[PDB]
């Protein structure tokens, strides 16, 4: 099952809804899209890594990576994932 | 609360460093001080000598940000069977993504310019509040 | 052994996982199960490059040390309006701005 997070300037992600549940900000959101004004494209992006690199890496013994986040964008993503809870 | 014990029974273990951090090894002593060991570069290893019962907990030497060892906050030296040492995995945690955020943005620019960035008044304190070895034994105990 | 994808077209963008071993049919039956359009009304690109259905993720440059969980590939999507393709189009992301003084 997926569900859609559409970032501000109107790029429609389409994700695992298990994964987007990571964020408890989005599964109040959900309580099966959800529009996101403050968060742009190149932010959200990243988001849905994340999702997919917490799922994959959360209790596993195979050694994890660095997630790796651009200087660019670290003040954005920052903002984001405080208010996503993530 | 949490101190090694004085057991003075030898025990040899393997850090290895599985993690991008150079690593920060601290021995948690009889009183309950956190004592830094030499470094460890990423990806690098070290037989070193300790005791069973000792307490020992791994950072980024760095910016102090938490790491695992065996997939926990704590390490400690078992009995070594068969004269085989023991194994201390040291890795990156999966930090949230909050967390990760302020890594970055801490490691660009210095403490005194923290205010100067435009974000809310709630993420100036979230920057400064550092990783803390002394923080993180406050709320283990 | 596991990939990850972003399947883009427009302004849409999918997150999923494939195996290695898949097919690019079988990746275009999981594009079926989103967006509701059947596999002959998708074409699947890597860059500029046509994919050809039989053909497994593996062979096609989609390997699960290029393909990560934190850093996924990109795979090109373009539909069939009645009679002919579309181009390719892929919407770019916003721009983040300057980098602050302070960074
Ligand atoms: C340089 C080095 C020296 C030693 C020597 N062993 C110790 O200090 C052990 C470790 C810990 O169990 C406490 N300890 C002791 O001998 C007891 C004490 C410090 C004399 C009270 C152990 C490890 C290391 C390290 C080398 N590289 C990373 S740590």
């Amino acid at each position: 099952m997926y569900v859609k997070l559409i970032s501000s300037d109107g790029h429609e992600f389409i994700v695992k809804r298990e994964h987007a549940l990571t964020s408890g900000t989005i599964k109040a959101m959900l309580s099966n899209e959800v529009n996101f004004r403050e968060i742009p494209s190149h932010v959200l992006s990243k988001v849905c890594m994340y999702f997919t690199y917490k799922v994959r890496y959360t209790n596993s013994s195979t050694e994890i990576p660095e997630f790796p986040i651009a200087p660019e964008i670290a003040l954005e993503l920052l903002m984001a994932a405080n208010f996503l809870d993530c | 609360v949490l101190r090694s014990v004085n057991s003075r029974e030898p025990s040899q273990v393997i850090f290895c460093n599985r993690s991008p951090r150079v690593v920060l090894p601290v021995w948690l002593n009889f009183d309950g001080e956190p004592q830094p060991y030499p470094t460890l570069p990423p990806g690098t290893g070290r037989r070193i000598h300790s005791y069973r019962g000792h307490l020992w907990l791994f950072r980024d030497a760095g910016t102090h940000d938490g790491l695992l060892v065996n997939q926990t906050e704590l390490f400690v030296p078992s009995l070594n069977v068969d004269g085989q040492p023991i194994f201390a995995n040291i890795t990156l945690p999966v930090y949230t993504l909050k967390e990760r955020c302020l890594q970055v943005v801490r490691s660009l620019v210095k403490p005194e310019n923290y205010r100067r960035l435009d974000i809310v008044r709630s993420l100036y304190e979230d920057l400064e509040d550092h990783p803390n070895v002394q923080k993180d034994l406050e709320r283990l105990t | 052994m596991d990939v990850f994808l972003m399947i883009r077209r427009h302004k849409t963008t999918i997150f999923t996982d494939a195996k290695e071993s898949s097919t690019v049919f079988e990746l275009k039956r999981i594009v079926e199960g989103i967006l509701k359009r059947p596999p002959d009304e998708q074409r699947l690109y890597k860059d500029d490059q046509l994919l050809d259905d039989g053909k497994t993720l593996g062979e096609c440059g989609f390997t699960s040390q290029t393909a990560r969980p934190q850093a996924p590939a990109t795979v090109g999507l373009a539909f069939r309006a009645d009679d002919t393709f579309e181009a390719l189009c892929i919407e770019p992301f916003s721009s983040p701005p300057e980098l602050p003084d302070v960074m």
